[PDB]
């Protein structure tokens, strides 16, 4: 077949919750699969593992490396640039990675139940709604009252790219649905939100059926010559 | 009138709801929303002494009464992780209407005494200013 | 690589709107040049016509064959039965689709837009919801007024499967953003699923302003000399 | 009689006024409409046949006409009619309720009370 050589960034869900930002260096297409090469420009905890050439497509091995370190000098802006002086060919190709500039951060709205399945008195679903980010890479998690629901109780969609108004940005979609007696009750649910160009890593919108669009309003303006003090 | 949202102090307006659960259809209910604006009519506009003459026109944006912008505190996993929680709040910078009683208020103004001028401070809330 | 034949169900953009049932068995890896067969188990009235081979993995091929009976047996419950033949590993492949029981329909929501997008002045968004579907073929078009927009103009996600009490359901969402000044107007929009489960094929949403208004409204101006407020 | 639709009042070019007669015994019936107190050509609306319609029980008859006006001239208020003729009536009379024309309510209240809040 033919080589390739490429390099993959560190996943958010360890790079925000932990710190812990492994890299990952892959090429694919070799038949010998013992023989190879790879070198970091950094290397002071050297150890960078290998590990076992699991197939491809049709059968064909594939090596791949892990160099160990954590997000200091990843969010700092530094470079890596991992490369491959194997002899199953007599020349050597190269790659590198970096962190992203030029981003945005996001927009979080979280949506009320329609009013259609409130007369059931089943189950109601809340959507989540995050948009307008420039990487490609997002967390969402679900909060009843103070608790951490499980994962297994959502539903997330993908991240994908929207409608070009000039500059490329993303969006991405949840919902989750709960018992329609409880949400009567007056008990509170938040989406949470993570990404990396947010300035504190992470945001939250809080709903619940008190906080929300009124069927009656009562507007009283009171004139106050006395003082200008609000007790 | 039962549950607060919104209780300001330098616009003083006051914001309550409550679900009555009413009597006629009992498997359907309204929200109701209280709101109460106490306007000054003797105020000026930027609280110091001269400014410009006594406020005329007062606005309520509620957008910016149910802000909240102070960082949170939640446990994800097994962790405490600090958040925000609104959108907008790029930025003190708003404007008051009222005092606040918890709070001073004080100018200067420049006096003779004979021969040079001071720069004699003057309380402007009297209450709330006494140093304790 | 390893010979494996498999055969698709016809689009569901074909089989709602257009008039194109096409079935199409096909196989994929072939260590031979182009030197198949194949033949259908009915024999409705055309031949099941192909086309050449295309470029694949490292030597790989990939035939194929369309049977043009677009006269709709298919939701009849007829079987479909395929049936392969070349010079390659002499045991020649069969392979049966049908039309799926056990069908649901789709429950269909369409949200209002969140209030601080509304008090910015900028483009304003709308979601889409469908949610309790048993077959994973759906389709989703927007609409203005009457004229259908353009599919350029909005962005829609897959269609994946949601955590449940044994019946398996799927969900998809969508959405749009419209100017704020066609929204102040009273121009009206609209959210239309088409599904195989739903007996005229198709449903409606429409949503404008005065959805969530409300119905009453007290405004009281409490004079001097009656200021009695409390803490 | 019918208000019309609010979506023909908003382009300002033409509305629609539907009138609809329901629940008849024999199945012969006359409809026509007249402009303030003067009639009309019986060229200028379309007017349906008669049809059974669905009920428990014993069988009624159902008809059906409409008229395209101008939209100016029912904003500012000149009245349509319909006449729906009849055997079985005591003299074939009409019924004429349209015309262009939110519930307000202004109150003065003294309020000396025992004691409350605002
Ligand atoms: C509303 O009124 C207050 C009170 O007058 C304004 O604050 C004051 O503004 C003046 C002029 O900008 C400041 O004076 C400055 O003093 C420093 C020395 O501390 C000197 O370096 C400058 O040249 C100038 O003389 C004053 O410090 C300031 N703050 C007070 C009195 O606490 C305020 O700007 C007004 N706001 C609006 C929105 O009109
Ligand atoms: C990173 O790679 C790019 C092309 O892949 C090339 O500019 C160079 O090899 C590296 N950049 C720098 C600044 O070293
Ligand atoms: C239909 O498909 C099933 C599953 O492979 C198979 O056992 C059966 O023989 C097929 N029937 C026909 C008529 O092709």
């Amino acid at each position: 077949c033919h080589p390739r050589l490429s390099l993959h960034r560190p996943a958010l869900e360890d790079l925000l919750l932990g710190s812990e930002a492994n890299l990952t260096c892959t090429l694919t297409g070799l038949r010998d699969a013992s023989g190879a090469t790879f070198t970091w420009t950094p290397s002071s905890g050297k150890s960078a593992v290998q590990g076992p050439p699991e197939r491809d497509l049709c059968g064909c091995y594939s090596v791949s490396s892990v160099l160990p370190g954590c997000a200091q000098p990843w969010n700092h802006g530094e470079t890596f640039t991992c490369t491959a002086a194997h002899p199953e060919l007599k020349t050597p190709l190269t790659a590198n990675i970096t962190k992203s500039g030029n981003t945005f951060r996001p927009e979080v709205h979280l949506l009320p139940p329609p009013s259609e399945e409130l007369a059931l008195n089943e189950l109601v679903t809340l959507t989540c709604l995050a948009r307008g980010f420039s990487p490609k890479d997002v967390l969402v998690r679900w909060l009843q009252g103070s608790q951490e629901l499980p994962r297994e109780k959502y539903l997330t969609w993908a991240s994908r790219q929207e409608p070009s108004q000039g500059t490329t940005t993303y969006a991405v979609t949840s919902i989750l649905r709960v018992a329609a007696e409880d949400w009567k009750k007056g008990e509170t649910f938040s989406c949470m939100v993570g990404h990396e160009a947010l300035p504190l890593a992470f945001t939250q919108k809080t709903i619940d059926r008190l906080a929300g669009k009124p069927t009656h309003i009562n507007v009283s303006v009171v004139m106050a010559e006395a003082d200008g003090t609000c007790y | 009138e039962r549950i607060v949202l919104v209780d300001n102090k330098c616009k003083c307006a006051r914001i309550t709801s409550r679900i009555i659960r009413s009597s006629e259809d009992p498997n359907e209910d309204i929200v109701e929303r209280n709101i109460r604006i106490i306007v000054p009519l003797n105020n000026r506009e930027n609280i110091s002494d001269p400014t410009s003459p006594l406020r005329t026109r007062f606005v309520y944006h509620l957008s910016d009464l149910c802000k909240k912008c102070d960082p949170t505190e939640v446990e994800l996993d097994n962790q405490i992780v600090t958040a925000t929680q609104s959108n907008i709040c790029d930025e003190a910078t708003e404007t008051c209407y009222t005092y606040d009683r918890n709070k001073c208020y004080t100018a200067v103004v420049p006096l003779v005494y004979g021969g040079e001028t001071k720069m004699v401070e003057t309380a402007l809330t009297p209450d709330a200013c006494y140093p304790d």
